[PDB]
């Protein structure tokens, strides 16, 4: 009732003159945000604006509801000098004009203006403009606290102050931070916005310390001794600076505290009631009074698609002929009608996120270990999306425009054989010649395939991102069913994409693939996806492996660059990781179960610019991130539920054994095994994708090479055409295999469900052995047990022979 | 008769921009850069209509719209992380002979800055790695020439030293961060100095690891 009382008081002061409806519209404004940013839920915030309205309208009858409140009611300062009343659009351009600038100004990170994070600006400058103003943003993990407080505190002027806690960090430390901030904002009039995180809140001692401050705006027994001098002397100085003539030391402390009331602001920012384990628990019920609480919320539909239309602008997503489907399923209601390939492209964008939650809520629903889903998911999709996109343009186009060369090469070629029949060499030119036309009719239907290959890139790189950034987590089952539902969902759209595609073919070359093989990769399916993860993350990962593999994949993979072991459970762990984060050597963490909160902006990469010193808070440090430093989180561990806080920040790699994947490894071995050529006719099948055509096209590299490098001299025999025969083959081979790519896959199919329930079995026996431990303890058996038992079975098995 | 008009009014927007180019490049601040950036860009916008149908308008226009969109690398191009090795390296890679002091923001400024970003990129970023690596080796010689072995009295006899603890942790610490500096990809610039250190630091361990010794049992005989 208080902060509703000194709101309208703020709103008046500056006014000369009122009439009674502006006044009800400023009360409703202040119950608004006072109550119903407090709110979790949207029909209790409707219960809200209902209810405003049936007050205000019974203890102010005869004044009309129209003028007096607008629903879509908005107060601000930027617009004029006075705090008035200002329209949506207005505010929208200056605060994108102001966002555009900030861009280049502080951190260079594009940050999307939706309806629902203009509101939020809009309520941090009202709690910033407000004496004693004290905010905390309550709200999921991302979603832009810790964001648009650094933004609306660089718009208005305050200097950012960010407590830093070190271990051994006593009470007295806090106090001398206190002090300093205090002196600031009082003594030199410094407006300053006070941001506080969970992270470095680990600790409620010294929280209650900052109750009085929120309260009072003064802390006694902060500035006892000689510092209470210094204080008094700086203060009159700072107030004979105002204008005041002041000389008893109780007139100005009580002046210092005014100011300091005027001045300091505490931004305090937390995630929703899940850190039980900390000692807060749910944080005092004083906290919670003293400062006004603000909602954040998850983003909804509408939000997910104006972030994702404002980063997937710059991509060329725009098909003129695209075939609107009859009925389209929607998960934004308000889509452009009739939707065009952007935004068909980006309501799909959309339905990967509503797709994963659902999906999410399900493993809920059956028991399983369910992982936050948060906005800074969507954002890392939307990133890998346009980099994806950007770079198979950029290598279809590179490969199409090789082509036309090697076009304009044969036909230069045909013009020198030509030259050369004006002149027995002469008459086996007729040969050549038929060689080189027949190849140039064979580059001109590839050229025509690329073609296509265009049509079919967007929705496929978009069943690429998508894999890459949400389903890390999942097992095997659970990510072909979240690709057949995506796949599902893009088909009904009318959106191209391949038919079968394969996410561990499509997102990397076989030599790559050759090199991670050469290190400790388990080659299967997960494995090689999951290392894919590894090649292909905005955000550092974190990699879930009992067995112990992956570690020691990471650790060939990156030992040309000095990668270094390291576990948070070492006492040497801190200074380690400020030497990598120094120096840029990447590093391995293991043992992440026990994860210290001190490498929360390491991986939410919260770089402080000054000058060319790029600081990062770290401890008590602020050490300057080397461009090289990566980081991977470990975890021997599959039974760990993080936090929401750590999941927005790292992205997940899961090395676990399951029943699919096991049936899967398992299958694989016994076509490998008893059924050879079926192996071959399946490896051939993924290799229809890039292998193939990229050494059909590497083989005319050659050619091309070895095709201008002629002064006369190409008819040293008339035998030319071996090389030009060479590549006659293996087209037409290329070309039978994929005429034959339905057959080979039925015939797959049906014979390797006839070995599934030999797999079926193998999964079901191992993780009976996995079991056994709660039977007896010495009943332990490894999974390379069971897989050694099975080459015994496979290849040492006397009565196969 | 239009054409007279479309140059008379582009004359000055011709004048102020060149007067910004012939800006030198020390005293270049890139705020006041975008500030009068936008002056321009809103003044330009303020023309008739018959004349913004005009190439040169548009030709102006687009390259006031270049410089807003280079004006990020142009802050990035006034970090304190660039030195003289960097200048050097951005003159070889962009193929230019720039001289430091006479440098001026219109020579950056025509110099395709937009095509180029890649190599600009590349260079801050070897800058800002060394930059870390250097203000760490300052970090290491601040502490180490601050540092004051602390002395209590001891039933007044002598003073024995106090705080091995902390000096030995600090010791450990400067000496692996230095033994993981080496590993670093831009070390070769410090190498000498660095080494220098290693030295000292391993000497001040070789001191007090024996020193320490000889203080318990002195103290224990003492006793
Ligand atoms: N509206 C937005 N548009 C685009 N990016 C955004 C937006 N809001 C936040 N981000 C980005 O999301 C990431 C994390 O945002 P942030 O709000 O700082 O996380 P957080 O809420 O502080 N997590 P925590 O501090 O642990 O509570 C950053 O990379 C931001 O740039």
């Amino acid at each position: 009732m208080t902060r509703w009382v000194r709101g309208i008081f703020e709103a008046l002061r500056p006014l000369e003159t009122l009439p009674v409806e502006g006044l009800i519209r400023i009360w409703a404004h202040e119950a608004l945000r006072l109550f119903q940013d407090r709110l979790v839920e949207d029909e209790e915030r409707r219960w809200t604006d209902e209810n405003i309205d049936t007050v205000a309208l019974k203890h102010f009858p005869n004044i009309d509801r129209e003028k007096a409140m607008s629903r879509p009611i908005l107060y601000s300062n930027w617009l004029s000098k006075d705090y008035i009343p200002v329209d949506q659009e207005e505010l929208r351009d200056y605060v994108k004009a102001r966002l555009k600038v900030f861009y280049e100004e502080e951190l260079d990170v594009p940050l999307v203006l939706f309806n629902e994070v203009l509101d939020h600006v809009l309520r941090i400058d009202r709690i910033f403009r407000q004496p004693q103003g004290h905010l905390l943003l309550i709200g999921v993990s991302g979603a832009g606290k810790t964001t648009l407080s650094r933004f609306v505190a660089w718009m208005n002027g305050l200097s950012v102050y960010q407590i830093k806690v070190h271990r051994k960090y006593t009470g007295e430390d806090f106090d001398e931070d206190l002090r300093t901030v205090l002196r600031r904002s009082g003594c030199k009039n410094e407006k300053i916005a006070f941001i506080m995180d969970e992270s470095n809140v680990l600790d409620s001692g010294f929280l209650e310390r900052m109750n009085t401050l929120l309260a009072n705006g003064e802390v006694p027994g902060l500035f006892e001794g000689d510092e209470y001098a210094t204080l008094m002397t700086q203060c009159k100085e700072g107030a004979q600076k105002e204008g005041l003539m002041l000389d008893s030391h109780e007139e100005l402390y009580k002046w210092f505290t005014s100011q300091v009331i005027r001045n300091l602001h505490v931004v305090f920012t937390m995630n929703p009631s899940s850190e039980g384990l900390k000692d807060r628990a749910a944080t005092s019920p004083a906290l919670f009074n003293r400062c006004v609480l603000n909602w954040f919320g998850d983003w909804s539909t509408e939000a997910l698609y104006q972030v994702g239309k404002e980063f997937t602008s710059k991509m060329d997503l725009e098909k003129p002929n695209y075939i609107v489907p009859d009925y389209m399923p929607v998960v934004y209601d308000k889509l452009p009608q009739p939707p065009s390939h952007r935004e068909a492209i980006v309501n799909s964008c959309v339905f990967v996120h509503q797709t994963l939650h659902q999906a999410n809520a399900r493993l809920a629903k059956r028991g399983g270990r369910t992982m936050a889903i948060t906005p800074r998911h969507y954002l890392d999709f939307i990133n890998h999306y346009a980099n994806l996109f950007h770079e198979k343009r950029s290598e279809l186009e590179e490969q199409q425009m090789h082509l036309n060369v090697g076009l304009r090469k044969i036909k230069e070629t045909v013009d020198q054989v030509e030259e050369l029949r004006r002149d027995a060499k002469v008459n086996r030119s007729t040969a050549l010649l038929k060689s080189l036309s027949a190849e140039r009719e064979r580059w001109e239907k590839t050229s025509e395939t690329f073609k296509n290959q265009m049509s079919t890139i967007a929705g496929d790189c978009l069943l690429s991102a998508a894999f890459i950034a949400y389903a890390g987590y999942f097992d095997q089952q659970m990510r072909q069913n979240l690709f057949t539902t995506w796949s599902h969902h893009l088909q009904q759209a009318n959106i191209q994409f391949r038919t079968d595609i394969a996410r561990t073919e499509y997102l990397s070359n076989a030599d790559e693939r050759l090199r991670w093989q050469a290190s400790s990769l388990p080659a299967d399916d997960l494995c090689t996806e999951n290392a894919i993860m590894l090649k292909r993350f905005n955000r550092y990962p974190l990699i879930i492996d009992p067995s112990g593999q992956a570690t020691e994949f990471i650790m060939n993979e990156y030992k040309d660059r000095k990668i270094t072991r390291t576990s948070f459970l070492d006492d040497a762990f801190r200074k380690n990781l400020e030497s990598a984060l120094r120096f840029g050597n990447p590093l391995l963490v293991q043992d992440v179960e026990s994860y210290d909160p001190v490498l929360n902006p390491v991986l939410n990469r919260e770089v402080r610019r000054t000058g060319g010193r790029v600081l990062i808070t770290l401890g008590d440090q602020d050490i300057d991130l080397s461009p090289s430093f990566v980081i991977f989180l470990s975890t021997r561990d599959p039974t760990v539920e993080f936090p929401p806080d750590l999941c927005s920040r790292v992205t997940f790699v899961n090395f676990t054994v399951t029943r699919s994947s096991l049936q899967s490894q398992c299958l694989n071995e016994v076509l490998k095994a008893e059924r050879p050529d079926v192996d071959e006719k399946r490896s051939d099948l993924l290799k229809l994708q890039g292998e193939f055509q990229l050494r059909l096209r590497q083989l005319e590299k050659s050619l091309l090479q070895a095709l201008n490098e002629v002064k006369g001299r190409i008819l040293d025999d008339d035998t030319i055409i071996t090389t030009l025969e060479n590549l006659k083959r293996e087209a037409a081979e290329v070309t039978r295999k994929v005429e034959e790519t339905d057959i080979v896959m039925q015939e797959v199919e049906t014979v390797s469900q006839q070995y599934l329930p030999l797999s079926t079995a193998c999964s079901s026996i191992y993780f009976t052995m996995e079991s056994l431990k709660q039977i007896h303890f010495l009943y332990q058996y490894s999974l390379q047990f069971f897989l050694d038992i099975y080459h015994n079975v496979l290849y040492e098995n006397p009565n196969l022979k | 008769q239009d054409l007279k008009g479309v140059w008379s009014e582009l004359s000055k927007v011709w004048e102020q921009i060149d007067q910004m180019k012939e800006q030198p490049w020390v005293s270049v601040q890139p705020r006041k850069l975008r500030q009068n950036l936008d002056a321009l860009l809103n003044q330009l916008k303020s023309f008739p209509a018959r004349l913004r149908q005009y190439a040169s308008y548009e030709f102006v226009q687009r390259l006031l719209k270049g410089y807003m969109k280079i004006n990020m690398l142009v802050i990035e191009l006034k970090s304190e992380a660039l030195k003289d090795r960097h200048w050097k390296q951005l003159m070889k890679r962009l193929h230019v002979n720039w001289v430091v002091s006479e440098l001026t923001l219109g020579q950056i400024w025509d110099v395709d800055l937009q095509k180029n970003e890649a190599i600009v990129k590349d260079v801050l970023l070897v800058a800002q790695g060394e930059m870390a690596l250097e203000e760490f080796l300052k970090q290491i010689r601040e502490v180490w020439n601050t540092y004051e072995l602390d002395l209590v009295n001891y039933q007044n006899k002598c003073r024995l030293i106090r705080g091995w603890d902390d000096l030995f942790n600090k010791v450990k610490e400067h000496i692996n961060s230095v033994s993981a500096m080496k590993l670093s990809p831009y070390y070769k610039v410090f190498e000498e100095d660095a080494l220098s250190w290693e030295d000292k630091l391993n000497r001040i361990m070789a001191l007090f690891d024996v020193w320490i010794d000889v203080q318990r049992r002195w103290v224990y005989l003492e006793g």
